[PDB]
């Protein structure tokens, strides 16, 4: 019944100085009765507010440079740059441009390299965190390309789920890497009761999960 | 000339009303529709409605339709989106912006934070090491954001990273920093994290040891 | 009523 809108790919990597393209789909065509058919296209730096690129598939807003464009039809659509450049590194979102405006999910460029596996780096609680009742465990993921990366937390081989947050740095200007913390927080109780506290990390740059992992005490 | 000007920063507690503006300048803000937007941190851009602001015909995209009120006073070029009853889970980013036009205009964005925690200074715990290594300090339960860290007075900024802030269930923020370091200058070389809270006066300088 | 639909579907401009 309602119209879906989705956006191909979700993580974008692309190089200064060479093109660029998004899709984005509605699951329905959007020609409106009129004729016409009303897509938006739509860029966001970070901190910034949105600013429109293209509206009605293809007409670009003023200041926009002529390197983007718009095209498609119906259900499939396109936003392509044709030469990056460093200020387009942002998010972008697809919408359909009239009510009820139903966005796309975004998709996020961020810039090219070489895969690089992460670092694994774990944690213990401090002695001083535990006298007052609770247990931080840290995973830290180092430099690593792409961001995609999964962390699975076992506790005496017990998978854990719903114990944890995760915080993703910015891509890092330098290397172009990011780094990846994960914290489990168990009562101070609970942490006593196991004994082999470990985190797994699977990602492209390796070929075989890292595990790393500390006994409780030793 | 032409230009959307929001309101200022928002910090409430749930339970309280809240009706924040949008001011638009250098055209005739009677002929041209206005939209509301929210952008949940971290999240995408979500449309709440619209509004024509010569008659005040407004339009709300079902999913928030009954939850806020989409106003206008057109004498003073301002519109308006408001909340009965504030909820934590209202906490985001609100853009104002001319919708449906050739031209593109957009405020500047409203930070509404909505939290019944009260100030509170964080608790600094070691991220300990045991040919590279990896140590840092755990920066726990604090409120409001944000915390600054930095590495022996500044002087360390190779290998540092400093992960963004996250909200826990409990209605308080952590956050760690870390520094990687050749394996053998651990015992040799000091590592102090110098741990800033503003709103609380809190200044801490944790010496993080294998 | 036009008016209002005309500034509805990307024909309308603005200039400063």
């Amino acid at each position: 019944d309602d119209i879906v809108m989705t956006q191909s790919p979700l993580s974008l990597p692309v190089t200064l100085g060479q093109p660029a393209s998004i899709s984005c789909r509605s699951s329905q065509s959007l020609v409106h009765s009129d004729g016409n058919t009303y897509l938006n296209w739509y860029q966001q730096r970070p901190g910034q507010s949105p600013r429109r690129l293209i509206y009605k598939v293809s007409d670009r807003d003023s200041g926009v440079p002529d390197r983007f464009s718009g095209s498609g039809s119906g259900t499939d659509f396109t936003l392509e740059i044709s030469r990056v450049e460093a200020e387009d590194v942002a998010v972008y979102y697809c919408m359909q441009g009239t009510h009820p405006f139903t966005f796309g999910p975004g998709t996020k460029v961020d810039i090219n390299r070489t895969v690089a596996a992460p670092s694994v780096f774990i944690f213990p609680p401090s002695d001083e965190q535990l006298k007052s009742g609770t247990a931080s465990v840290v995973c830290l993921l180092n430099n690593f390309y792409p961001r995609e990366a999964k962390v699975q937390w076992k506790v005496d081989n017990a998978l854990q789920s719903g114990n944890s947050q995760e915080s993703v740095t910015e891509q890092d200007s330098k290397d172009s890497t990011y780094s990846l913390s994960s914290t489990l927080t168990l009562s101070k109780a609970d942490y006593e009761k196991h004994k082999v506290y470990a985190c797994e990390v699977t990602h492209q740059g390796l070929s075989s999960p890292v595990t790393k992992s500390f006994n409780r005490g030793e | 000339e032409v230009q959307l000007v929001q309101s200022g920063a928002e910090v409430k507690k749930p339970g309280e009303s809240l009706k924040i503006s949008c001011k638009g300048s250098g055209y005739k803000f009677s002929d041209y529709w206005i939209g509301w937007v929210r952008q949940m941190p971290g999240k995408g851009l979500e449309s709440m409605g619209i509004i024509y602001p010569g008659d005040s015909d407004t339009r709300y995209s079902p999913s928030f339709q009954g939850q806020v009120t989409i106003s206008a006073d057109k004498s003073i070029n301002t519109a308006y989106l408001q909340w009965n009853t504030l909820k934590a889970s209202d906490t985001a980013m609100y853009y104002c912006a001319i919708v449906g036009a050739k031209a593109d205009y957009w405020g500047q964005g409203t930070l509404v934070t909505v939290s019944s925690a009260s100030t509170k200074g964080p608790s600094v715990f070691p991220l300990a090491p045991s040919g590279t290594a990896a140590l840092g300090c755990l920066v726990k339960d604090y409120f409001p954001e944000p915390v600054t860290v930095s590495w022996n007075s500044g002087a360390l900024t190779s290998g540092v990273h400093t992960f963004p802030a996250v909200l826990q269930s409990s209605g308080l923020y952590s956050l760690s920093s870390v520094v990687t370091v050749p394996s053998s200058s651990l015992g040799t070389q000091t590592y102090i994290c110098n741990v800033n809270h503003k709103p609380s006066n809190t200044k801490v300088d944790k010496r993080v040891e294998p | 009523k036009k008016q209002k639909v005309h500034a509805l579907f990307y024909k309308l401009d603005i200039v400063p």
